[PDB]
């Protein structure tokens, strides 16, 4: 059934699973027309498909050309997401295919279920967690590859960099969700925290700075502070 | 005009014949039902006074044989039976009509209700949904489950309605996932109408029979099936205009006949609000929408 705080360690067991977030698939800027009406202009998007145990991120870039001449794009976006997730599963060797796919938004359940009818033994599940994966486009290197794409493209990342060499999956996922929650609540300050200094750089093959164990504790502490604050600044407390 | 005679009435029971019903007292001198209209299927049904659990009954067509009812004290129910001896059965019946021990099927001349509820229902199709091939008549009760229900446990005593499942490979063409899920016309017209039912009369017959089993016996799986067949039409953008017009008439008479106090369990809010207000056919069921709004405005 649904995924929540009670069954949170299940993410890090040895059954292959993927999270699918569709919040950045269909992205628009809203603007005025010469006649003073309002129009949307789509920009490139992405499906965020993540193995929480390994950190493997299958980032399917959604080029604006896929929307040309189409209607009801927010609805199409869910079915396009499900088509691409299904295509990804079919491209994997059987022993790499997931046994569960967890969608971050309940409106993905029927589109994915219908697209995965060929896979009756893959469980499609919602979640009650409010996961901050929408903020993935606040990760500079992810945003850069999405906006530069001139065609549909899949790009593979490890969203944990090399963290699993030193920490567990559970710990790496907690760190990821803390980083993303911060970026989501106050992008500027979150980004100031992460790279305002010189000597703690991002390797060419990484997404996040090369922090020592001690520097990660400071960083994580600073992200908690930001998040608690913004929660006051928001509710005055 | 035909007759469903009775051996006796040894236990107090409410007897239904189509949409009519009457109370018979324990050991009351009652010997059956006369003046039953020829040309329609009928259902004769029972609710014991002691055990309102299990409504049960028999679908039959008097053209297909001579049917009589005898209470079985071992199995504890009124059983329908067929008599081959045309001459013996008649002499027993005339005798009873002479003694006026039968109730008359009480059809008002103006009234087309039963025809309108059974327009497309034929005994031959009933007997393929209810499989008991040694008898010309079909038993149904409150508890019987459907084939599709048994897939989600005695196969002999099941209702073999046509399985409809909107998230199934039968319903969804590879590569038309979104199109077929949001517009079920493919599944309605090609899969079900052209492929399985052959024509819309057979589809409507099963739909009407499912409704009647839901209404007369409280059969939950029949109710599920009725709503599924409605929803499949309403969720199709492309439906023959004659089918929509006939569907409106069919549902109107079902809604007109439903007991006002059973509307809470027998009507699925989601299906009806989607069908009347969101679906492709939201504007195509004028008679049904008007009686639903004046009689069950709470559901909506
Ligand atoms: N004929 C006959 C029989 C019984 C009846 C017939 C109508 S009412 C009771 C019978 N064969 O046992």
């Amino acid at each position: 059934g649904a995924m929540n705080s009670s069954n949170y360690a299940e993410l890090f067991n040895n059954d292959i699973k993927l999270f699918v977030d569709d919040t950045n698939v269909y992205r628009v800027t809203v603007h005025k027309t010469f006649e003073g009406n309002v129009a949307t202009k789509a920009i490139n998007g992405c499906i965020f498909t993540l193995n929480p145990k390994t950190g493997h991120l299958f980032l399917k870039i959604i080029h604006t050309s896929v929307w040309a001449g189409q209607k009801r794009l927010s609805q199409l976006a869910k079915w396009k997401t499900a088509e691409e997730v299904s295509a990804l599963v079919r491209s994997l060797p059987k022993e790499e295919q997931p046994k569960q796919i967890i969608v971050t938004r309940k409106a993905m359940l029927d589109p994915l279920e219908v697209h995965m009818l060929d896979f009756p033994n893959i469980a499609i599940r919602p979640t009650e967690l409010r996961l901050p994966f929408s903020a993935a486009m606040s990760i500079d290197k992810l945003s850069d590859v999405v906006m530069k794409a001139t065609e549909p493209q899949m790009v593979l990342f490890n969203i944990y960099d090399d963290w699993l060499d030193r920490i567990s999956s559970y710990t790496a996922f907690s760190r990821l969700t803390l980083l993303l929650r911060a970026l989501k609540t106050n992008e500027e300050s979150a980004k100031m925290i992460l790279l305002s200094d010189p000597t703690i750089t991002i390797k060419s093959y990484h997404l996040w700075p090369s922090f020592t164990d001690e520097q990660w504790i400071t960083i994580e502490s600073q992200m908690r502070d930001l998040i608690l604050t913004e929660y006051g600044r928001k509710y005055n407390v | 005009m035909n007759t469903v005679p009775f051996t006796s009435a040894p236990i107090e029971v409410t007897i239904g014949i189509d949409q009519y019903s009457f109370n018979v007292k324990e050991n009351q001198p009652f010997h059956g039902i006369k003046d039953i209209p020829i040309g329609h299927v009928h259902v004769i049904h029972f609710q014991h006074a002691d055990n309102s659990s299990m409504r049960y009954g028999y679908w039959f067509d008097c053209r297909m044989g001579n049917f009589y009812i005898q209470y079985d004290p071992k199995d504890g129910l009124y059983k329908m039976m067929e008599e081959r001896d045309g001459a013996k059965f008649e002499n027993i019946v005339h005798n009873f009509k002479e003694r006026q021990m039968m109730v008359s099927y009480p059809k008002i001349d103006e009234d087309d209700t039963w025809y309108n509820l059974t327009e497309f229902v034929q005994m031959d199709k009933i007997r393929k949904i209810v499989r008991k091939d040694e008898n010309q008549f079909s038993y149904v009760d409150s508890s019987m489950t459907t084939v599709q229900e048994n897939e989600l446990s005695d196969p002999a005593h099941s209702l073999n309605y046509t399985v409809i499942n909107f998230k199934s490979r039968e319903a969804i063409r590879p590569g038309h996932e979104m199109e077929d899920f949001l517009d079920k016309s493919y599944y309605l017209n090609t899969v079900m109408l052209q492929g399985i039912f052959k024509n819309s009369s057979n589809y409507f017959g099963e739909l009407q029979f499912a409704f009647l089993n839901a209404m007369f016996f409280g059969n939950y799986g029949s109710s599920l099936q009725w709503h599924a067949m409605i929803e499949l039409i309403c969720s199709s953008a492309t439906v023959p205009k004659h089918m929509l017009d006939k569907l409106d008439e069919i549902l109107y008479y079902q809604i007109k006949t439903l007991p006002e106090q059973y509307s809470d369990i027998l009507l699925n809010e989601r299906v009806w609000n989607i069908c009347l207000y969101s679906s492709f056919q939201k504007n195509s069921l004028h008679n049904t929408e008007k009686i639903m709004e004046n009689k069950y405005p709470e559901l909506l």
